[PDB]
């Protein structure tokens, strides 16, 4: 927002617990929704590498940052009564398309369905990853001065630093999105 | 030599056909252990067919997906070389470090 | 002539269980009260 | 802006009271429980 | 001999150190409190109404 | 009465076709017993059914 | 061996529910200290 994030205005995501008022404020910018988790040294290096060095060599500057409206996405998606009762049924793949909605159908069927797994069950197995919801995709500003040897020569240059939060790195347009 | 990997990975990566609900599943697991572990029969079906079906690496756009699906998915489950391909990308980002 | 005697403590034992319900009630339900006020206009 | 920023923060002050005076009960009405189903010795 | 001023102010040394913002929350500076001071000794009184 | 604020919340808010009611719907009812304590954010009805989506998932798991 | 502690123990619970007293005058002073503040 216009202010950095104080160590009150970042949020704890409660996964498993009704958070209808996180969920109302999907869009809103003033708190920060985040894990329990906090990334390493390690990994966060390793993450950097994947990023700057060896996706932008595999694709030449290709890809791109998309965010998912996946509030009316997930609802108009999954708020199907198929969803909504999901028994504690290996009809027809005709009716099951029906029933799972035409986004679904052209989405999961031919990708994640085998002989073992109709497109139902599928799209059940899916549906469960829903609980993890998150919000909206946010833009984030990050300030760092240098490290005290690169801080001496220019000490008041604050480095100024744009990160993607619940968003994606997409190397095509999404058809049926 | 991790050449035939980066190959796949490149032609992965450049593909306009690559699958759309890569994209969903990816925001819908932040890089969470607990999401993944639920979905994890899920996106293991998912690459396995779109390796066949399709000679691309799928779920590989994203960190996350791809090193949980090394460490998590080798326990079987998906067949070795498929495998062996996320594990060359990690890998690949230890050798760059 | 029998009229004061000791008291049965499985009352008092479900009295206790219901305040601590109570209590538990009182300290979520308040937090969530804060949250869901300073989520809705205080942002 | 002030005063939302003040009302919240003051807001956030009052649980953390609620919250010690509940823990404050709780230990209080155990203590009783305990001492009216057992002493201590 | 007979005590300084000095030596027993750094002796009786600091215990506060208070992080406050002014009222448009733009600028955070620290206040420094410290035992020896003559704020202590004066217990004058503080009242904030509404 | 509550019973016009459960038809509500289960009508005009959360557009749940009367096929489904309580008796079908055991997490329905503790979640009712829960968003009925905030009469705001009627208005983004889509708030409230993404928040059930994901009790009814966390409800169908099988751990 | 119990009224006498049960009663003993009553000597302390009249302090916890003047204690009960005080912070619910707590919570209602500042509710209305809120209140008349900052609602504009």
């Amino acid at each position: 927002d216009r202010q950095p994030l104080n160590p009150a205005n970042i949020e704890a995501r409660h996964h498993g617990v009704s958070d209808v008022p996180r969920l109302g404020a999907m869009d809103a910018d003033e708190p920060l929704f985040v894990d329990d988790y906090r990334a390493t040294d390690d990994e966060w290096t390793l993450q950097k590498v994947f990023y700057l060095c060896l996706m932008p060599a595999m694709t030449n500057n290709r890809a791109c940052g998309l965010g998912l409206n996946l509030k009316t996405l997930l609802v108009d998606l999954f708020y199907r009564p198929a969803f909504l009762l999901m028994p504690a049924p290996e009809d027809s793949i005709a009716a099951q398309r029906q029933a799972v909605g035409e986004m679904l159908t052209e989405l999961v069927e031919d990708v994640a369905t085998d002989a073992h797994t109709p497109l139902l069950q599928a799209c059940r197995e899916l549906f469960l990853a829903v609980q993890f919801v998150g919000e909206h995709v946010k833009v984030l500003e990050v300030r760092a001065p240098l490290d005290h040897a690169q801080r001496q020569g220019l000490p008041d240059f604050i480095s100024r630093q744009h990160v993607l939060y619940n968003g994606c790195c997409v190397v095509t347009a999404p058809k049926t999105l | 030599d991790y050449e035939e990997t980066l190959r796949l990975f490149k032609t992965t990566v450049t593909s306009p056909n690559y699958p759309e609900l890569c994209y969903l599943v990816d925001v819908l697991v932040h890089g969470n252990v607990d999401a993944f572990l639920l979905i994890r029969t899920f996106v293991a079906r998912c690459i396995v067919n779109m390796f066949h079906t399709r000679q691309l690496l799928v779920f590989a756009h994203s960190y996350a997906l791809v090193t949980l699906i090394a460490e998590h998915l080798a326990d079987g489950a998906l067949p070795p070389q498929l495998l062996f391909h996320y594990r060359n990308l990690v890998a690949v980002l230890r050798l760059v470090t | 002539p029998i009229t004061v005697l000791t008291q049965n403590v499985l009352s008092a034992l479900e009295i206790l269980r219901l305040v601590r319900l109570d209590l538990r009630q009182l300290a979520q339900s308040v937090q969530d009260t804060i949250q869901h006020m300073r989520f809705l206009y205080l942002l | 802006r002030v005063r939302k920023r003040y009302l919240r923060q003051e807001l956030r002050d009052l649980g953390h009271r609620v919250q010690t005076y509940c823990e404050d009960l709780e230990g209080r009405v155990s203590e009783a429980e305990a001492l009216l189903n057992q002493q201590c010795e | 001999d007979e005590v300084a001023r000095t030596d027993e102010w750094k002796g009786a040394g600091v215990s506060r150190l208070r992080e406050v913002w002014d009222v448009q929350h733009r600028v955070r500076l620290r206040v420094l409190w410290y035992v020896n001071s003559f704020w202590r000794s004066r217990e004058l009184s503080y009242d904030d109404h509404e | 009465k509550r019973d016009e604020k459960h038809r509500h919340v289960v009508n005009v808010v959360l557009e749940l076709p009367t096929e489904i009611s309580e008796a079908t719907h055991p997490v329905l009812a503790t979640m009712l017993s829960k968003y009925t304590r905030m009469s705001s954010l009627f208005n983004d009805k889509c708030a409230f059914k993404l928040d059930l989506l994901r009790m009814v998932a966390v409800s169908r798991t099988r751990r």
